[PDB]
């Protein structure tokens, strides 16, 4: 393995995933052609645990299997499943899925600002801004509501507004420092 | 390219490489997000002084 | 069995006292008032009784031990954990920490976070060597978007055709 | 199978094991989001 391949696939492993997902691949790095009875000997762990976090990583479109028809001493059919870190497919996989976390940040964002910016903090009636019109008394310079005359407010503060947007666009930029590591060297 | 600034948006050099810069007339540089982003808040003024 | 199982319990909880040395097969039978026990039964279980056993240690005249065959030191937790990573021997399960070495609940603790735990159905724990040489976290909420892209659904040669539409 | 879709497969020419798994019901979700307006008078459908 490389020195590129081997350091990007370490640091996604570690953080993305959980603790046992990184255990058992430190083996799959060393050695590749690794038997199946080698990594339960190995890491210690069971047969019901470790075929569960092996198949997160065949699911994910990470690593493959080739079986195997032969024959033992005993003279019984000997299935073996050789798990090998295939880079085959994981690289298109990880750039796969930087694009739609990219674009869920921008989606809930730009889905956020067009809302509303109107409510009653009397009768709780989320109003809008097409409805200004109807909805001002030249009596008192001020806004009222429908069905009665109490003064109206913001709209619960908490959207990206004219002031916290900033707040929550530079969010989106936190993600650049601590994937620049892991960028940089797949680029 | 991040040292320059950016008007209001201001995250969007750290989203897109490839990303459509444009100039005016006073001595500026906004991209194409600053664009659409200040004409439905505004129109086409200055973010420093004022250049219609 | 019955009978092995009794020595062996007496091998190792002597050792656990103040005793520190080799034993054989006479002192175990005199010490515990167990002599008379015939010349049929005694011969019997000295030249196949402890010849039979796979992990069994002959030194000259004497017998070791079997559990563990490193020698007794304060700064060896680290040391022995981490030739397994270096050479891929495998790990060493928590209740053989606890068993060979005494209170094995300050040398853990007092490392930080230099070993990592594995969380086992049948209520068990691994000890294993956390590498410092490549270290990376997020926080909570970023895992929950990583998992949420649906890859498994679909193909191959499917994901290459969105990544080259977009321009990546 | 009562509720849940098979398939079998039998490439007699590089895969002669017989696959079987499970149909999972984000695969044929897919499928059905390609086909288009000249797809849909064959099966005896309109998208509109
Ligand atoms: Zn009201
Ligand atoms: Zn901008
Ligand atoms: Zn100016």
């Amino acid at each position: 393995v490389p020195a590129a391949l081997k350091r990007l696939a370490k640091y996604v492993i570690r953080g993305f995933y959980g603790i046992e997902h990184a255990l058992a691949l430190d083996i799959l790095i060393r050695n590749s052609c690794v038997k199946e009875e080698d990594m339960l000997e190995l890491l210690k762990f069971d047969r019901k645990q470790l075929r569960s976090v092996l198949n997160n990583l065949k699911g994910d479109k990470f690593i493959k299997c080739r079986m195997r028809v032969e024959t033992a001493a005993d003279g019984k059919t000997t299935r073996h499943n050789y798990y090998f870190i295939n880079y085959r497919t994981l690289v298109n996989v990880v750039k796969y899925k930087l694009d739609h976390m990219r674009r869920r940040i921008e989606t809930d964002e730009r889905d956020s600002t067009n809302r509303a910016s109107f409510k009653c903090p009397v009768c709780s009636s989320t109003f809008t801004d097409l409805e200004a019109n109807q909805l001002f008394d030249p009596m008192t310079g001020t806004f009222r509501c429908t069905f009665c005359h109490t003064e109206v407010e913001e709209d619960e503060s908490a959207m990206p507004k004219k002031d916290a947007r900033t707040l929550l666009a530079r969010f989106n930029e936190q993600i650049e420092p601590i994937y620049a590591l892991l960028r940089e060297t797949e680029d | 390219m991040d040292d320059q600034g950016c008007p209001r948006c201001k995250t969007t050099k750290y989203r897109n490489p490839s990303l459509k810069l444009m100039v005016n007339v006073c001595g500026h540089t906004l991209c194409e997000s600053c664009v659409d982003l200040l004409f439905v808040r505004g129109a086409g003024n200055c973010p420093e002084c004022g250049t219609p | 069995f019955g009978v092995l199982a009794k020595i062996v319990n007496y091998m190792k909880t002597r050792h656990q006292r103040g005793d520190t040395h080799p034993l054989t097969l006479d002192e175990i039978l005199d010490e515990t008032q167990h002599l008379d026990i015939g010349l049929k039964q005694k011969q019997w279980l000295m030249t196949e009784a402890l010849v039979n056993n796979p992990k069994i240690e002959v030194i000259d005249g004497k017998y070791a031990f079997k559990p563990k065959y490193n020698v007794r030191d304060k700064k060896a937790l680290l040391r022995l954990l981490d030739q397994h990573d270096q050479r891929g021997l495998g790990g060493i399960l928590l209740e053989d920490i606890e068993e060979a070495l005494p209170n094995s609940q300050k040398a853990v603790k007092a490392l930080g976070d230099q070993i990592l735990f594995v969380n086992r159905p049948d209520k068990k724990k691994i000890l294993f060597f956390n590498d410092k040489s490549c270290q990376f976290s997020v926080d909570e909420e970023f895992q929950k978007l990583w998992r949420s892209v649906t890859v498994d659904s679909m193909d191959e040669e499917k994901i290459e055709e969105y990544l080259k539409r977009q321009g990546i | 199978s009562g509720l849940e879709l098979y398939a079998e497969w039998k490439h007699v020419n590089e895969d002669s094991q017989e696959k079987k798994i499970l149909l999972s019901p984000e695969r044929v979700h897919e499928i059905f989001k390609r086909i288009s307006d000249e797809e849909c008078f064959v099966l005896g459908m309109e998208p509109r």
